[PDB]
């Protein structure tokens, strides 16, 4: 029941401002501490702020302090981060942490990636990977989608709508030389099954607002 | 006034 | 302030090896002490708290224990679920400081990897630009040598190598070899082939430009 629900993520340019929201939908979120913790890439944790029952005293570390703010509305149940002055430092996955008394911290949320850049959105492009004369050449064959020139992150690949997911390989996108990421997507399945069902990836960029359901048939 | 409602809240 | 010192930085051990993992304070902490699991990607969990306790959902083979300034987790069966960095942090006083991780990587049978090529599409192949792909599924260890030879000559600069993490069900391995060529480039040339070489094997994949 307990869950942790994030939203404001986004692409902000240097010295922009940007509010998170941390909403819990399992308990009422006034008898718990709350705390702020982002994780850059390649990089260890980083507790950032901590708000308090009633949001009459908040904690801020000095390498963050007057640039975030961290307020809480217990009636809508939502924990904010009102971050000004953004620099590429801040670029970072945001979590929210829950604290119980006695515990620790127990619950977090899924995590909300903040990229500082001066650079513009940028949509992916699909491509198929479906060989078919050379992939009859075995039992098991592979069938994936290419996803290039991408920004920012994040980009999710799914596959049939979700129908599939035994096999799926979605590797880690590479920032490539053109500063665009890019990524692939390859799923493996019977031989024989390549003239029966059709496999269609569906990759969904929410920076850019784009989806693109390819489907992905074999050559000739 | 932070570090001690937080370590009484956590004693507690 | 508090440090806390974690050993060792990383480990690889088998399936159903004990691991421990020790955690030394700067100084007294009490029993004030917890331990959180994380995967790459994913948020925290916690584990261990009160240096010796079970949250619930965790399962039965984590442990704990430790006095004032020398915490242990242990794990009694090690299982491919449990890839992911353990970390340390204590309560007793503001800030909270944590351990600088230990890393978990199993150590597994040598598997064989399965090779896959593919061309590029004409859909791409309209944009100017051609990819070509090579696909290693479900290998260890992750070390391998992939040479693209396009018409019996080795290819350098035009390659780029993507690496899954660690499987949480076999501990296998994927890589993707993605090689960028310009369309006129590519149509100079016929035979594509991409070489994988882990060990005494060497397998090689290959197509012709043209075919079906």
């Amino acid at each position: 029941e307990e869950q942790l629900v994030e939203s404001g993520g986004g692409l902000v340019q240097p010295g922009g401002s940007l509010r998170l929201s941390c909403t819990a939908s399992g308990f009422t979120l006034s008898t718990y501490f709350m705390f702020w913790v982002r994780q850059p890439p390649g990089k260890g944790l980083e507790w950032v702020s901590g708000i308090n029952l009633g949001g009459d005293k908040t904690w801020s570390t000095d390498s963050v302090k007057g640039r975030f703010t961290t307020s809480k509305e217990n009636a809508k149940n939502t924990l904010y981060l009102q971050m000004d002055s953004l620099r590429p430092e801040d670029t970072a996955v945001y979590y929210c942490a829950r604290l119980r008394s006695q515990r620790g911290f127990d619950h977090w949320g899924q995590g909300a990636l903040v990229t500082v850049s001066s650079a513009s959105t940028k949509g992916p492009s699909v491509f198929p990977l479906a060989p078919s004369s050379k992939s009859t050449s075995g039992g098991t064959a592979a069938l994936g989608c290419l996803v290039k020139d991408y920004f920012p992150e994040p980009v999710t690949v799914s596959w049939n709508s979700g129908a599939l997911t035994s096999g799926v390989h979605t590797f880690p996108a590479v920032l490539q030389s053109s500063g665009l990421y890019s990524l692939s997507s390859v799923v493996t399945v019977p031989s024989s099954s390549l003239g029966t069902q059709t496999y269609i990836c569906n990759v969904n960029h929410k920076p850019s607002n784009t989806k693109v359901d390819k489907r992905v048939e074999p050559k000739s | 006034s932070f570090k001690e409602e937080l370590d009484k809240y956590f004693k507690n | 302030d508090i440090q806390m010192t974690q050993s060792p930085s990383s480990l690889s051990a088998s399936v159903g090896d004990r691991v421990t993992f020790t955690c030394r304070a700067s100084q007294g902490v009490n029993n004030w002490l917890a331990w959180y699991q994380q995967k790459p990607g994913k948020a925290p969990k916690l584990l261990i708290y009160r240096a010796s306790n079970l949250e619930t959902g965790v399962p039965s083979r984590f442990s704990g224990s430790g006095s004032g300034t020398e915490f242990t987790l242990t794990i009694s069966s090690l299982q491919p679920e449990d890839i992911a960095t353990y970390y340390c942090q204590q309560h007793d006083n503001f800030p909270y400081t944590f351990g600088q991780g230990t890393k978990v990587v199993i150590r597994r049978t040598v598997a064989a990897p399965s090779v896959f090529i593919f061309p590029p599409s004409d859909e791409q192949l309209k944009s100017g630009t051609a990819s070509v792909v090579c696909l290693l599924n479900n290998f260890y260890p992750r070390e391998a040598k992939v040479q693209w030879k396009v018409d019996n000559a080795l290819q350098s600069g035009n390659s780029q190598e993507s690496v899954t993490e660690q499987d949480s069900k076999d501990s296998t391995y994927s890589l993707s070899s993605t090689l960028t060529l310009s369309k006129a480039d590519y149509e100079k040339h016929k035979v594509y082939a991409c070489e994988v070489t882990q060990g005494t094997t060497s397998v090689t994949k290959s197509f012709n430009r043209g075919e079906c």
